[PDB]
RNA sequence: UGGAAGUCGGAAUCCGCUAAGGACUGUGUAACAACUCACCUGCCGAAUGUACUAGCCCUGAAAAUGGAUGGCGCUCAAGCGU
């Protein structure tokens, strides 16, 4: 095969990771087991998972895995001969996805009153349902798209405007401003992004992260707790329904 | 380029005895050079070649390794 | 009665600290002149140091503040002898300061800090010192970290 | 006003500066930004500086 | 090597008709029919499942087993036009000459013409015709655009470069002068 | 609908698979068998 | 390039010279009073070269 | 047009609608460019071109090896000789050249 | 680009000098306790050594700064040592003899001024006093035709000796800095030079394998030393004046004598 | 001193980081000090520049 | 440095949180912002990737009247290897 694409070869530090870090997250996992009388299950789905960072530095106290999901299962043990401890491959079927391990001292009413109260407002990804319809207006394209009020937004800056094209606007650049149809708002209706209830597709949470518009809210969904003195896993409302393997 | 609506002069395949004969004797001459230089050459040569081995797409190789073995312990017991 | 933060990077001691904030403090209405004189006397503990200011700005006055940085922290620590900006420049920062002290930053800076102890804030000090170029207790303060790492060196909890 | 971050001793410092660079030329010093702050509303002396 | 088998699958919708006989494709649905000569490609057609058509290649080399996805996408693209279309956007800018577009449909011939003029204050006035089955339309939603509809997508996207091809600005620096016409999205009529 | 971007925008391009003519000929857990025995063999 | 760039100047005619320190409206005066093309904004030294 | 006239009409007034694209499309086409020059100059221009290719081919070599290996004086001059340039510096009474060819006087 | 100043005893850097753009290439210590560096940087710094601060910045020279050299050297080389053989009893006395004989040194129009000369690969000299002139060079010593190496006062503080890359020595007054004599004979580049303690001989080596006493109040070859079987690299005259020991590329140690 | 000055502004600083897109240089060479020097200076460069032109307008 | 926040430069290039993320690969700004790459996770699904070697093919330099595998012509050969 002489036809073939030509790889490109990085000039960057960082290289791939390889087999190592499967097995440093091995002995992590393996040796954050006997430390911790509780490990919750928890699950962010289509979410953009940022705020785990936040997550991590209130939970001090506490470890939190977010590795591969097949690689945190094998580190727990999938069946009763391989598990590392009495009843993790009752934990191991919630490992489905996006999911996470939680490895606490807490009491687990803390921990499901901290992640019941836990808010914070997100980005949409693609496939969500858009809540609300978002129409850009016509004439100087702002920063935030009208969500503000004109007067106290700002217009949106010039290098955008080819990314704005890209995404689908017809806007044009008139006297280094960023324009939609006129600038005087005539000739031209206005963008509508996105309608409600219509499934959000990727170009649209783009836009919509690039006007700083957004649709989501960034929950921990806790799917079920084992408990070291115990010996069995407490199922919990989201891990009733839940799909498991 | 316009080849096909315009084409040059054609490149004759067509030889000429005077260009056969020469290029026989230079190629008689050059092999003769080579000879002489092989002679000459001064370059570090190998008493025994470096030997590529048993394919490892060969489903065997492993089996050969074996009979190796055994053969050479039951060399070095022999003798 | 809103709120407004401002964050510029100052240097102590210095009225014109102000020239780059004026275009825009002007049109929300303050005096730059009694800005500056504010930021002065917030600075004043930080002559010679480029150092990060944050500004609280409600009803068109300002309220001054240091925002304190590791750097600024570890040049300080360092007690190098005052100089003249404008005459004297490439500087390096090649003198030592003590593991006390590198603590002590640490300490001030675990309000920042996403660490999750004082051992992980003073390797953060220690490699911000490491990249401003000074030594600690006579060594390199990657020496020191990879003691820190390594064991032989005990680092007090909280 | 001062809006443009340098103060009127500094405007008028240099203007002092750089007046032997107009010998044999004519000078017109212009106040701008007028809708701001007034000459009226200056401190007098600074008027009497400028003056 | 020569591979002893190979195979594609192309799903048909429930509302769309496809005819094969000799390698000519004809596809029929809610929009319209279409028709592909495919003759030049060694292809044997089949009906795998009930609404799935299997293209096969016998004792073919890489190349000719390559060739099959190349015919897989041609019918999947006929099948597409003419369930839901393809709709070219097309933006005509300007900065000092506004560009006057007119858009008539000739009777005889039935296809659409384009007329462009006043092209960077030029004087002569650009015709382009357009492929059969392709519609144009200048909108009324959005300023300087017009649509161009149909269910070819070859002859949509080549009507859209005919005209993008033929406002084509000459000697002058393209850093500067940036007028023209160009296409500003592609995608479905439905 | 296609929730992805297309990075041509030829959106009515279908979810193209990967171009193995030899696909098929052997299994996984024979590939690993072979894996194991050729490992042992180095 | 740069002197292919350069603006004409020619230092033997009728001329209007403006200066000052930044930020004082200075290119805002030349647009005002002339047809070039000279960029008005809110930072210093917007202005790096003769206009 | 005075000073960075065209960058401030990039400023002002952007690109062509289809710059990006193209360049994209052009960057793309590159390697079947690039295959079809190495497979249809000819002569002079055809040399020249393998050459310089060549050339290409060991500069990249060398930045990959230098990429790889990038995690891992000789002879004793005194203080003011140092960072100058300096040269590297590395009975049968014969010469260098004991035998040369021969000149006729007819040459 | 620093100068470290270490405390002997403990081995600690007490100072740290910097703001040099370029490497350091020389260093003297002043008996005022001023540090003179010259750099790469085309520039000659003075600093206070007690405070460890920059007190003066000369930015005259047009290339590299080789070599610098103070009026004071050959005293402050060896303190309280001199001809008399015998040393002072106690501390204070040797203290007190070290600064009598520095500042009988550096007394300039009877008060201590330390003079210093700076040699550069811009074909130059510069001669400085920064206690009376400051900033402003006494004289700018124009005359080599490439680039000068080595610089010394004498010890009675009345000549300048400048060596260069175009094959020869010149000779200089020490108070104006005015051009007085060519010592011509050398022919490759001249390394290094060095006075005698009388002030009359200056014996210089350089890359022709050679070294080369000359008589200054005659301007004249007194002595030719050959013998270096390669480059001389490093000359010194004894300060009693008694041996003049040469080094180079030849691994060998020469002693000469009389 | 003549046959390397040349040379020698070219050692000191490389055509590179005078002019061009890595251009390093901020501060140029003058051959004033002063405001009073500069109009001085300005006023016999005015004076040369116009005498060199009735001599080229004579010949 | 007038300004320089990974991305005009010079030199260093460490630590935390890590699943992983360079004191930064490019676009960008006056500077920011913003985008992007390295790297990581989710979806999918079974074979791939790199570098060399051997065959055949193209290029690997040509002038000047119109012409030559001997000519027609030949393409799973009427070419090449056995
Ligand atoms: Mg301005």
């Amino acid at each position: 095969p002489k036809s073939k694409r030509a790889r490109v070869y990085h000039l960057t530090q960082v290289n791939k990771k390889g087999r190592e870090a499967k097995e440093r997250l091995f002995s992590n996992i393996r040796e954050t087991i006997p430390k911790y009388q509780h490990c919750f299950v928890f699950s962010v789905d289509n979410m953009r998972n940022n705020y785990l960072k936040d997550v991590r530095h209130e939970l001090n106290d506490c470890r939190i895995f977010f590795g591969k999901t097949k690689l945190m299962a094998r580190a727990l043990g999938t069946t009763p001969e391989e598990e590392q401890a009495d009843g993790l491959h009752r934990l191991t079927r919630y490992l489905t996805g996006t999911v996470g391990l939680l490895f606490t001292n807490r009491d687990p009413a803390d921990i499901e009153s901290y992640f019941s109260n836990l808010s914070q407002v997100d980005f949409a990804r693609a496939g969500t349902v858009a809540p609300r319809t978002v129409t850009v207006p016509p004439g100087i394209v702002y920063s935030t798209g009208g969500e503000v009020p004109p007067e106290h937004d700002v217009p949106v800056s010039h290098t955008l405007e080819p990314e704005l094209r890209r995404l689908g606007m017809p806007v044009r650049m008139i006297k280094g401003k960023v324009c939609l149809g006129d600038e005087k708002g005539e000739a031209s209706e206005g963008y509508t992004i996105c309608k409600e209830g219509e499934v959000l597709d990727s170009r649209q949470t783009r836009l919509l992260k690039l006007f700083s518009i957004c649709l989501s809210e960034f929950k921990v969904s806790l799917l079920g707790y084992w408990s070291s003195a115990s010996g069995e896993v407490t199922e919990l409302e989201a891990g009733k329904t839940r799909p498991k393997r | 380029a316009g080849t096909i609506n315009k084409p040059k002069k054609p490149t004759s395949k067509r030889k000429t005895t005077r260009l056969r004969a020469k290029i026989s004797k230079r190629a008689a001459e050059k092999k003769r050079k080579e000879r002489k230089l092989a002679r000459k050459n001064p370059e570090w040569r190998s008493k025994l070649k470096k030997d590529p081995g048993i394919p490892n797409l060969f489903p065997y190789k492993e089996r050969l390794l074996q009979q190796i073995e055994e053969e050479r312990i039951r060399r070095k017991e022999e003798l | 009665n809103e709120i407004k933060i401002i964050h510029l990077r100052a240097t102590g001691g210095e009225v014109g600290a102000s020239s780059a904030l004026a275009p825009k403090i002007g049109p929300l209405g303050l005096s730059p002149k009694k800005v500056g004189e504010d930021i002065a006397k917030a600075t004043a503990d930080w002559k010679g140091l480029r150092v990060t200011v944050r500004l609280t700005i409600q009803n068109r006055q300002a309220q001054v503040s240091v925002v304190p940085t590791a750097s600024a922290l570890i040049i300080r620590a360092l007690k190098e002898p005052p100089r003249d900006r404008k005459k004297e420049k490439n500087i390096k920062h090649n003198k030592s300061v003590s593991l006390d002290e590198i603590i002590e930053i640490a300490r001030t800076m675990r309000f920042k800090s996403f660490s999750k102890d004082l051992k992980g804030g003073v390797k953060e000090i220690l490699g911000t010192a490491f990249s401003v170029g000074c030594q600690v207790d006579g060594k390199s303060p990657k020496a020191i970290s990879d003691a820190i790492e390594a064991g032989e060196i005990d680092i007090p909890d909280e | 006003s001062e809006q443009c971050g340098f103060s009127l001793k500094a405007q008028i410092n240099l203007f002092k500066s750089i007046k032997p660079l107009f010998a044999n030329k004519m000078v017109f010093i212009v106040l701008n930004k007028m809708d701001i702050k007034k000459f009226e509303e200056l401190d007098p002396e600074m008027q009497q500086e400028i003056n | 090597m020569r591979y002893i088998h190979s195979e594609e699958t192309i799903p048909v919708p429930e509302n769309v008709k496809v005819s094969i006989k000799s390698r000519l494709v004809t596809v029929e649905g809610p929009r319209g029919k279409l028709q592909k000569d495919l003759s030049h490609i060694a292809v044997n057609f089949s009906v795998v499942k009930k609404g799935v058509i299997g293209l096969e290649i016998h004792h073919g080399s890489r190349k000719d087993v390559a060739a099959l996805r190349t015919v897989r996408t041609i019918i999947n693209n006929m099948i597409i036009g003419v369930t839901k279309g393809f709709k070219y956007k097309m933006r005509y800018v300007y900065a000092h000459f506004p560009i006057n577009v007119n858009v008539e449909k000739n009777a005889e011939t039935g296809c659409y013409e384009v007329e462009i003029r006043n092209f960077i204050g030029e004087k002569i006035v650009r015709k382009v015709v357009m492929a059969p089955g392709v519609e144009v339309e200048i909108s009324k939603a959005q300023k300087d655009e017009l649509i161009l509809s149909g269910n070819s997508l070859e002859a949509v996207s080549q009507s859209a470069a005919d005209i993008q091809q033929i406002c084509k600005v000459r000697n002058k620096d393209i850093r500067k002068f940036l007028d023209g016409i160009y296409v500003s999205e592609k995608g479905n009529i439905v | 609908k296609n929730l992805g971007m297309r990075k041509n925008g030829q959106v009515w391009l279908p979810a193209k698979k990967a171009f193995r003519p030899t696909k098929g000929l052997t299994s996984w857990e024979l590939r690993v068998k072979k894996r194991q025995e050729q490992a042992a063999m180095k | 390039q740069h002197l292919a760039r350069l603006p004409d100047i020619n230092p033997t005619t009728r001329t209007l010279l403006v200066a000052g320190f930044p930020n004082v409206g200075k290119s805002s005066f030349v647009r005002s009073v002339t047809r070039a093309d000279t960029p008005v904004e809110p930072y210093a030294f917007t202005t790096k070269s003769l206009f | 047009p005075q000073n960075e006239y065209i960058e401030r009409h990039r400023k002002l007034h952007g690109r062509r609608l289809d710059a990006e694209e193209r360049a994209r499309k052009k960057a793309a086409r590159e390697g079947h460019k690039n295959s079809e020059n190495a497979q249809n100059l000819r002569g002079l221009r055809a040399k020249l071109y393998a050459k310089q290719r060549h050339a290409q081919k060991i500069q990249m070599r060398k930045a990959i090896k230098q990429h790889e290996e990038r995690n891992v004086p000789s002879d004793p001059i005194p203080s003011y000789l140092l960072d100058r340039a300096n040269p590297t510096t590395a009975a049968r009474f014969s010469v260098p050249i004991p035998k040369v060819r021969g000149i006729s006087e007819e040459e | 680009c620093t100068v470290r100043i270490w405390l002997v005893n403990t081995g600690r850097t007490e100072h740290v000098l910097s703001g040099h753009k370029g490497s350091v290439s020389c260093v003297k210590w002043g008996g005022t306790d001023l540090i003179y560096t010259g750099s790469h940087d085309r520039s000659v710094r003075v600093w206070d050594a007690v405070k460890g601060t920059l007190v003066h910045n000369f930015t005259a020279h047009g290339h590299w700064v080789n070599h610098i050299a103070l009026s004071s050297d050959h005293v402050l080389r060896t303190a309280y040592h001199d001809h008399t053989k015998e040393v002072p009893g106690t501390e204070e006395e040797r203290r007190a003899k070290a600064k009598e004989r520095f500042e009988k040194a550096a007394k300039i129009k009877g008060k201590v001024a330390e003079r210093l000369v700076s040699a550069s690969d811009d074909f130059t000299m510069y001669l400085w006093d920064p206690t009376n002139n400051g900033s402003k060079p006494v004289a700018r010593l124009l005359g080599h035709q490439n680039k000068v190496n080595h610089v010394q006062f004498s010890p009675d503080g009345t000549l300048i000796a400048s060596a260069g890359w175009d094959n020869s020595t010149k000779l200089w007054n020490a108070r104006d800095g005015k051009f007085i004599k060519n010592l011509r004979g050398h022919v490759a580049p001249v390394y290094q030079c060095a006075w005698s303690a009388d002030s009359r001989l200056v014996v210089t080596g350089s890359k022709d394998c050679t070294l080369k006493v000359w008589n200054v109040r005659t301007g004249k070859l007194a002595m030719d030393l050959p013998g270096h079987e390669d480059e001389v690299y490093a000359v010194d005259w004894a300060a009693d004046g008694e041996l003049v020991a040469s080094g180079g590329k030849d691994k060998a140690v020469r002693t000469w004598r009389n | 001193l003549k046959k390397h000055q040349a040379k020698m502004t070219i050692e000191r600083e490389p055509f590179s980081e005078t002019f061009g897109p890595k251009a390093q240089r901020k501060r140029p060479k003058l051959s004033f000090n002063t405001v009073d020097e500069l109009a001085g200076y300005s006023e016999q460069s005015l004076d040369s520049y116009h005498a060199r032109l009735e001599e080229k307008k004579l010949l």
